């Protein structure tokens, strides 16, 4: 695969760069989840009921 | 309206299968209270219930109403 | 053991919170909350459970703070040292029906009515016997069963002698919602009312779960291949013998 | 010389887990060792964050847990980790232990390596028996009420002992309290233990798949086992956390969400799963002391075995008769913990007496016997005369 | 140092084995071997053979230990069931 040569050339990936990747990661990571999560609980959640709401 | 659960255990009752349930649960609940009205039912150590019987209507019952119930609630 | 000594199986019903990706049904969190206020609250205290918890669950911030105020609590003592009460805050639990042990059995035959914070968590079968319990009263007990006065027969409860009648019937109660207020939809109701006071965080959890069952995966699956290259010399290693003259 | 063989620490790191000489041909059977120590620091980790949340009162015990549960920030997290990690923690030291029973580890020259587990093994039982007490659910109280009685059975101080141990007139706040002191002791104890276990492993190294010297050729822990441990150690994670996540109440017992009451035991009351085996056993005597010392005696047995195996071989992979039994035996323990999960009624309590038998017998009658047998059938099906 | 009791197992340079003469051993590095998807095709229908010889000292006693198991649990149910009262007076005490 020529395109890890292209990023790291022949060398492993350094640890400093793996921390970094991991702080995006994180960030990146839980967004997606959350929205698939509350996407396939749609109706279910409180911001939909909240939705059908006024007092 | 009429409860959901009561409509589809009604429904239930009345296949082949609930009305073979129900007879035998029927023909149980002759034979107990034909035992109460004689002699000495009081010391007998010895009466017979239906619950079983009862169960297994009830098991029936259970079995079809159970994965439908739901569909029909809010 | 006999069948009735055990108690019938209770069946298993579609709750729409069963399933891994599956959260609570915050609406019908929200009409438990009602059914459990104006029927089950009048013998049931629910101790575990504070107010605050309820906002942003089933409720407002505001509607939770009305209903705190409608109970009052012991507060600090005044500048003299005499007693005071106080409206509820959000910080207080949700009082019960009794001060004590001994005025709830007065009130009930000499029966004492749990605690429901935890009732689904403390009983085989969660939700799905709670449920059955409160919908499976018999007009009339099997033939042959010598009921106790003042007992109540219901199949799924252990011995079939149960010390609370039914109380759930057709329309006792006017959803705020406009939902009709069958007996079954009000029991489905306080039951997926009851779990959320027993598993509050629910929800996030599993979606904590899901979260973490990925990346396990993934760092499982990574390891073998990491293993299988760090172990590809040794596997693949090859030996010849030569006898010694 | 390199820095980390020069060292006085780090020497001891190498030679315990970089340059420490492995069998080349160990299998994934020899990686629960690893995954042991990895429970044992689950545990303390888990445990030290929650006693900081923790009320051990006999008033306050149940609700303090409850307060983990609702208001500690992820004590929902750190509670069911515990809590299933402690199930977790038998699972794997049954395997251990079953891994040791087949390949003949108990062997000399690992008979004092097998002892040293054995204490381990009991030391484990009584620190989770500690645990589940201090969470004062209905479980809890009886467990520490019929446990604590567990002793009353010794001739003339028995009771004294009890009511020592209770602190007391009945298991109550006295009880509690001392309960979640030792439990928090006893963790650091076994982990002293776990260090005398792994001298004794050093001394000989690790046995193999079959049974014979591994001294013609080792490869180095580190890379090859480091990562290979690692393999197990992210499939021993995913499954523990599919339970704290979808499924953390399976392996407990619904009764423990009840506050205990001194005046009830609850019909359904059932030892912890991982205790069912020697409680059906102690059930299956009916008398107080026998039971008592049937069962104890239960996990003594297991002490010898170095002496009861007669085979000249090491293991039962080429053994025929030993393995069918090995599984008789296997077997037998799951049947002994599914009878402890069951009524004392008519069937099962014949069929736990039997299976009580079996189990004795394995280690008294079969292995002896058997692996004679087998000794002398190796022999004559090669020797001509 | 203190002496050092005599074991099984010594270290590299004086493993405690016997002494090796006439064997050659080759390898080749994991670098220059094809990535990780050989397994199959040639390491598929080899595998599952070390469970083959196995499965049946595994079966054999799980068979036996799960018939016991069904055979006393459905006589249990029998016996506390109407038609069997009269065999459980009998058996029980
Ligand atoms: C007082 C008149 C009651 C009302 C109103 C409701 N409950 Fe009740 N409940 C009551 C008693 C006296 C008892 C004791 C039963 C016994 O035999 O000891 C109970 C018990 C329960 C239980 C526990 C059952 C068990 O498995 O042990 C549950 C799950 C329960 N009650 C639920 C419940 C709900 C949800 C109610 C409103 C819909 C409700 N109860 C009302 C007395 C009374
Ligand atoms: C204080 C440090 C501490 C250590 C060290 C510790 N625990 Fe615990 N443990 C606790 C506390 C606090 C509780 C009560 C909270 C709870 O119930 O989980 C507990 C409870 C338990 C329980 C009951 C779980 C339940 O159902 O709630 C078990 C079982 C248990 N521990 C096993 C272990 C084992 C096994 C070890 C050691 C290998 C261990 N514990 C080490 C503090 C500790
Ligand atoms: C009753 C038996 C027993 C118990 C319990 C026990 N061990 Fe062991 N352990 C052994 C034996 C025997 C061996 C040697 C196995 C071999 O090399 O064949 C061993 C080996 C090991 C190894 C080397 C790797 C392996 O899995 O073989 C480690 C590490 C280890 N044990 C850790 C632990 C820890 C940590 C605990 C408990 C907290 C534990 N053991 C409990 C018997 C036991
Ligand atoms: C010859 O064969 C071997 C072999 O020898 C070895 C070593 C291994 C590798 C396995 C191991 C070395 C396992 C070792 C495990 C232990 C020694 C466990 C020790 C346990 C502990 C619990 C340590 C104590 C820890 C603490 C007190 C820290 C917890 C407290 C904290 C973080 C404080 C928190 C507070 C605040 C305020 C932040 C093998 O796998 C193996 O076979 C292949
Ligand atoms: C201060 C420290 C003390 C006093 C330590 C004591 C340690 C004792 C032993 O460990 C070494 C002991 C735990 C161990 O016996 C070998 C177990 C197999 C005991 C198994 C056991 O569990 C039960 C249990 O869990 C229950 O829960 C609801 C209920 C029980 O009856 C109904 C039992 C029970 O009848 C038995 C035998």
């Amino acid at each position: 695969s020529s395109l890890y040569k292209t990023f790291f050339k022949r060398n492993a990936v350094f640890v400093g760069t793996i921390f970094a990747g991991a702080f995006v990661f994180q960030t990146v990571f839980d967004t997606a989840i959350t929205s698939w999560y509350e996407n396939h609980n749609k109706g279910k959640l409180w911001k939909d009921v909240k939705a059908r709401i006024a007092a | 309206v009429t409860d959901q659960l009561e409509d589809l255990r009604e429904h239930f009752k009345n296949t082949e299968e609930g009305k073979a349930l129900v007879h035998h649960y029927e023909e149980c609940a002759e034979r107990v209270k034909i035992q109460q009205q004689q002699p000495g039912y009081a010391d007998l150590e010895h009466k017979e219930d239906c619950v079983e019987e009862f169960f297994h209507l009830q098991h029936y019952l259970d079995t079809a109403t159970a994965p439908r119930l739901f569909d029909k609630l809010k | 053991m006999t069948a009735a000594e055990h108690g019938l199986h209770a069946p298993a019903y579609a709750w729409s919170h069963n399933g891994p990706f599956e959260t609570f049904d915050h609406a019908s969190i929200r009409r438990g909350y009602q059914v459990y206020r104006e029927v089950c609250a009048a013998c049931h205290s629910l101790d575990r459970v504070a107010w605050r918890t309820l906002v942003g669950v089933s409720h407002t911030n505001e509607e939770v703070r009305n209903m705190a105020e409608e109970f009052e609590y012991d507060d600090e003592p005044d500048e003299q040292g005499n007693p005071k009460k106080r409206p509820g805050k959000l910080s207080d639990y949700i009082p019960g029906p009794y001060p004590n042990e001994q005025a709830a059995r007065a009130a009930n035959q000499g029966a004492l009515p749990p605690d429901l914070s935890l009732i689904v968590k403390a009983r085989h079968g969660g939700c799905d016997y709670i449920f059955s319990l409160l919908t499976g009263y018999p007009d009339e007990p099997p033939a042959g069963v010598a009921l106790p006065p003042g007992s109540n027969y219901n199949p799924y409860f252990p011995g079939g002698s149960i010390a609370m009648a039914r109380v759930l019937f057709d329309d006792m109660v006017e959803y705020e919602d406009g939902t009709p207020a069958t007996t079954s939809q009000m029991a489905k109701d306080v039951t997926t009312f009851l779990n959320w006071c027993a598993e509050p965080e629910h929800d996030e959890r599993k979606r904590l779960g899901l979260k973490t069952v990925i990346i396990l995966s993934s760092l499982y699956l990574l390891s073998i291949w990491v293993k299988k290259f760090k172990w590809a010399g040794i596997k693949t290693r090859k030996f010849v013998f030569n006898p010694p003259k | 010389m390199a820095f980390r063989k020069s060292n006085v620490y780090l020497s001891l790191v190498n030679s315990y887990i970089i340059d420490s000489p492995q069998p080349s041909s160990i299998n994934y059977w020899w990686n629960m060792g690893s995954l042991l120590g990895l429970c044992l620091v689950i545990q303390i980790v888990t445990g030290i964050f929650m006693a900081m949340h923790y009320s051990s009162n006999i008033e306050l015990a149940f609700s303090s847990v409850e307060h983990i549960m609702r208001d500690v920030h992820n004590g929902y997290i750190l509670r069911y980790l515990h809590a299933n990690g402690a199930s977790f923690f038998f699972m794997v030291m049954f395997m251990h232990m079953a891994k040791g029973l087949y390949y003949g580890s108990y062997r000399s020259p690992r008979v004092t390596l097998w002892n040293v587990g054995v204490i381990i093994f009991t030391l484990t039982i009584a620190t989770a028996f500690l645990g589940y007490c201090c969470v004062y659910g209905q479980m809890s109280h009886w467990g520490a009420t019929v446990i604590t009685n567990l002793f009353s059975a010794i001739p003339f101080v028995g009771n004294d002992i009890v009511s020592w141990l209770w602190g007391g007139f009945s298991v109550s706040n006295p009880t509690i309290q001392r309960f979640f002191a030792l439990h928090y002791l006893v963790p650091f104890i076994i982990a002293a233990m776990v260090i005398m276990h792994l001298m004794a492993l050093h001394i000989h190294g690790s046995s193999n798949p079959l049974g014979i010297t591994g001294n013609l050729d080792r490869i180095p822990m580190h890379s090859y086992f480091i990562f290979k441990d690692l393999v197990t150690v992210f499939l021993f994670m995913l499954i523990l956390a599919l339970f704290v996540f979808y499924s953390p109440n399976t392996l407990g017992h619904p009764d423990n969400y009840i506050p205990g009451n001194p005046l009830v035991t609850p019909a359904s009351i059932v030892p912890e799963w991982y205790l069912l085996p020697f409680y059906a056993i102690l059930r299956s005597i009916p008398d107080k002391l026998l039971g008592v010392i049937t069962m104890f005696a239960a996990i003594l047995v297991l002490l010898v075995l170095p002496f009861t195996d007669r085979s000249v071989v090491r293991g039962n992979t080429f053994k025929v008769l030993s393995k069918f039994f090995f599984f008789i035996f296997v077997f037998n323990f799951v049947l002994l913990g599914q009878i402890g999960a069951c009524h004392v009624e008519v069937p099962y309590v014949l069929m736990g007496q039997i299976a009580t038998f079996i189990y004795f017998a394995y280690f008294l009658i079969i292995v002896p016997v058997i692996s004679t047998i087998e000794n002398v059938l190796f022999y004559i099906g090669r020797v001509n005369k | 140092g203190p002496p050092s009791g005599k074991t099984y197992m010594g270290w590299w340079g004086h493993m405690g084995g016997p002494k090796q003469k006439g064997i050659t051993s080759y390898a080749v590095s994991p670098y220059a071997q094809k990535p990780l998807q050989g397994i199959f095709h040639n390491a598929v229908f080899n595998s599952f053979r070390r469970f083959k010889s196995q499965f049946l000292y595994v079966l054999i006693p799980a068979g036996i230990y799960w018939y016991w198991w069904k055979n006393g649990n459905e006589y249990n149910e029998f016996l506390y069931s109407k038609a069997g009262r009269e065999e459980l007076e009998r058996v029980n005490v």
